[PDB]
RNA sequence: GGCGCCCUGGAAUGGGUUCGCCCCGAGAGAGGGGCCCGUGCCUUGGAAAGCGUCGCGGUUCCGGCGGCGUCCGGUGAGCUCUCGCUGGCCCUUGAAAAUCCGGGGGAGAGGGUGUAAAUCUCGCGCCGGGCCGUACCCAUAUCCGCAGCAGGUCUCCAAG
RNA sequence: CCGAGGGGCUCUCGCUUCUGGCGCCAAGCGCCCGCCCGGCCGGGCGCGACCCGCUCCGGGGACAGUGCCAGGUGGGGAGU
């Protein structure tokens, strides 16, 4: 009868971020002239850490073409780069590493982060750390390149995508275990109100759809359909297959 | 000092008598100074060798 | 001469500031603005019906000039000259008791609701109609009437320009019942100039749609394939 | 014209002055917190009358939404004196009491005594 | 006390240094400077007031009256606070704004001289600073628990 | 393409990439008034900074959505 800890992440009491320490949001800067026809000249600041990201960022100025002003972005920081670093921006910029520049530009088989997945969309594919996008298969009539998700699927994209050559730096970051209790808890202080997870075994059937019995034991099948309703998707949510792996994965 | 403490003093104890006189190190001041001949100066030199490209081609 | 020197500036992408240019296509309008011109592209964009086609075939502008010379001088009464007249009138009636005075006061009339009458009673000989009125359907039955009932018609440029005719705002109509006898040969002048171009040509302006254009935009990257299809061949 | 900024701000109007063709209340109502108002009556407890001589300062309560300036006024004007400083107070029966020190040209131990205490 | 400030000058037979480190041809050691904190000392305040002691007046307001003293050093893993330097830890990186200052620019402004202008963040002098809170308990008896209830209830100072 | 002092079946764009500097509030040229008897001031406009146009620019697009109806599914929940 009581609803269940799935359904109460949706309203947001304390189930929101935690967003206070956090610098802003990782954008690329917003296309115009410049980066439509040329390249326009920035610079590097200062490569900083947010809190709950393990991606670092890097603060990049730039002279605004018609203001009298600079102005600064954050971007997703690309590996390899320093603080007193140029850094081109746009068309016409050249392909090192570090430079955002459309993907219709770029040969295949280059190495991209921070990819646009609508044209002006600032960057949203492959930002967190270690990641990187690789283009294949430019198609010049009906301008439309394709490239390669990090989970190994095949996407087709505009051929203005706006993207920043080069991998994400910070990777490896699953490599060394957590190792104790307390380094979650602080990894997830940080992020969320997600860590201290309950089985939904453990508990009472009002709490969970798998929660009662005097033994522990789940009693129904865990792989659920999807047009199941909101308290019943729990387990394994519409799944293909169950059971330990054969093959890497063998199916679309 | 403090921000508002700043208000009471004269600009004696608030700068110096440089360029860029309380806020820069006075060795990036040496630096700047140098930064900007040396590259304007090479806007001179990727000009004018530029300049005699097209008079002998 | 001795100092005044030459300094000017690199406007390319990465030099310096871009001069205030005029920027009057790229500034967002009030909402007010570009729904007054998003409108005026979709009555070009969509088919518009014959009927309300019956509209931007007006009269040519000396066509329109000649026809309000012509009804200048028919111009209705005031409540400045309403004065004086009901003097007139009554001064004299004072003092002869005149039987009638004056055997024919003419005007030209003016309201739709007026005017209307006027055509299907075939009182009416000339109807000049205007062009911008807001719920067209208020006029569109009337170059359609106008042709049964015989009566010559033509559409004007602007329902303020025969309104300020009639000292007012809008008047959206205005007929010719009564000319003067001497001043026929003017009227009449122009009503084969006139009738030529609405009532006789009813028969092929009710076919005629409107609208179906696209814009520039759009019609020249057809052009740019069709150039292409011209190079495709020779 | 040009527009050199891709912005519409609406355009400065004129705005007229409100004059309008009858005052709303006929008569301004005369001011009920004047300078009798002001001091109602003066303190004549014993540690009042020990601060008249011993420090040149005479005690009154006054109405409680009198600041410092109708205070300093209020006594010039009813008793014909200098004022130097005021210090006001709340006391917790409800009542404002004010601490008048007078000038040195002055004195308040015969002030008092022309004021009845 | 601190300096990641400057000048001379150039270092291997490498040297200088820490409790630990660390530092040096991108300039060590050595020599001479410069800046910052100066909560310590002296001085002005300021001895006239405070305390200690001795003695005499004054019924009474008496912030009476007089004498003398308020002096030398030493030491510390001491305790508490503070300022400063230096490390370590993080899949943890540890607030915002109000306010205030400095710099870059150079639109302008100013008297025109054997005289003084614009300006001054310099030294003085002038006037003002309104409204509200302030007592006391802060608890094995002034709070909550029906009560002068072994309960509960946030802190600061701390000797041999 | 040919060829002759050149023509333009066909075309590209172009004016910022060794470096932790700087960049705006127009120079210049062209004109015009009040101002100097063919000389002196104080102002204004254009080109510099191309013309026209019907959506701010892109991406979708008669789909997705939304309104009503129908059929599945539905211990998520309701009543017994
Ligand atoms: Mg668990």
């Amino acid at each position: 009868g009581r609803v269940i800890r799935g359904q109460r992440k949706g309203a947001g009491s304390v189930f929101r971020a935690h967003v206070k320490h956090r610098k802003g949001a990782a954008r690329l800067r917003a296309v115009d002239f410049a980066e439509r026809h040329g390249y326009i000249k920035g610079i590097v600041k200062d490569i900083i850490h947010d809190p709950g990201r393990g991606a670092p960022l890097a603060k990049v100025v730039f002279r605004d073409p018609y203001r009298f002003k600079k102005r600064t972005e954050l971007f997703i920081a690309a590996e390899g780069i320093h603080t007193g670093q140029f850094v081109y921006c746009g068309k016409k910029a050249q392909l090192n590493i570090g430079n955002v520049l459309p993907v219709g530009t770029m040969p295949e088989g280059t190495i991209v982060c921070c990819l646009e997945e609508k044209p002006g969309d600032r960057g949203k594919l492959a930002r967190a750390s270690g990641n990187y996008a690789t283009v294949i298969s430019h198609n010049p009539e009906t301008k439309k390149t394709r490239v390669k998700l990090p989970s190994g699927s095949k996407k087709v994209i505009s051929s203005a995508n706006r993207a920043v050559v080069g991998v994400v730096a910070g990777g490896g970051r699953i490599d060394k275990p957590i190792l104790k209790a307390g380094r979650a808890y602080h990894k997830y202080k940080a992020k969320r109100n997600c860590w201290p997870r309950v089985r939904g075994v453990a508990m009472n059937p009002v709490e969970h759809p798998f929660g009662g019995g005097n033994h522990q034991h789940i009693g129904k099948p865990s792989t659920i359909r999807r047009d199941a309703p909101a308290g019943r998707k729990v387990g394994l949510i519409a799944a293909r297959r169950t059971g330990r792996l054969r093959g890497t994965k063998t199916v679309q | 000092v403090r921000p508002k403490v700043l208000m009471r003093l004269s600009k004696t104890k608030k700068h110096v008598s440089r360029a860029y006189g309380g806020s820069m190190c006075a060795k990036c001041v040496r630096d700047r100074i140098k930064r900007a001949f040396l590259i304007e100066e090479q806007k001179i030199v990727v000009k004018v060798l530029k300049a005699q490209a097209q008079s002998q081609k | 001469n001795p100092l005044f020197e030459k300094r000017p500036k690199n406007f390319g992408i990465g030099q310096d500031i871009q001069p205030k240019r005029d920027l009057t296509r790229f500034v967002k309008w009030p909402r007010y603005i570009r729904l007054q011109r998003q409108r005026a592209i979709l009555y070009k964009r969509l088919k518009v019906p014959p009927a309300i086609n019956q509209f931007t075939q007006a009269l040519d502008r000396q066509t329109a000039t000649q026809l309000l010379k012509l009804a200048h001088k028919y111009r209705p009464e005031t409540k400045q000259e309403k004065k004086q007249r009901l003097l007139a009138r009554a001064e004299k009636k004072a003092a002869g008791k005149g039987d009638v005075p004056t055997k024919r006061p003419p005007v030209l009339r003016a309201g739709v609701n007026t005017v209307t009458t006027l055509v299907e009673n075939k009182k009416a000989q000339l109807v000049v109609i205007a062009h911008d009125v807001d719920p067209i359907e208020l006029v569109v039955f009337l170059p359609a009437l106008c042709r049964k009932m015989g009566v010559p018609y033509c559409i004007i440029k602007g329902k303020a320009r025969l309104g300020r005719l009639v000292h007012r705002k809008t008047c959206t109509t205005v007929a010719f019942t009564q000319v003067n006898s001497e001043d026929k040969g003017a009227l009449a002048k122009l009503v084969e100039a006139i009738r030529t171009n609405y009532n006789d040509r009813y028969d092929e302006i009710r076919r005629h749609w409107g609208g179906n254009v696209l814009g520039p935009k759009s019609v020249a990257r057809i052009a740019k394939l069709e150039k292409a299809k011209a190079k495709e061949l020779a | 014209k040009i527009r050199t900024s891709p912005t519409f701000r609406r355009p400065k109007t004129l705005r007229l002055r409100r004059q309008p063709k009858y005052p709303r209340k006929s008569a301004p109502r005369r001011n009920k917190l004047d300078h009798y108002a002001i001091i109602k009556f003066p303190l004549t407890t014993e540690s009042a009358m020990k601060k008249i001589e011993d420090n040149n300062t005479l005690v009154f309560i006054v109405d409680v939404k009198a600041n410092k300036h109708q205070i300093k006024q209020a006594v010039k004007k009813l008793y014909d004196i200098d004022v130097a400083k005021v210090n006001t107070l709340i006391r917790p029966d409800g009542e404002k009491k004010a601490y008048v020190r007078l000038a040195p040209d002055y004195d308040a131990l015969d002030v008092a005594n022309k004021i009845g205490i």
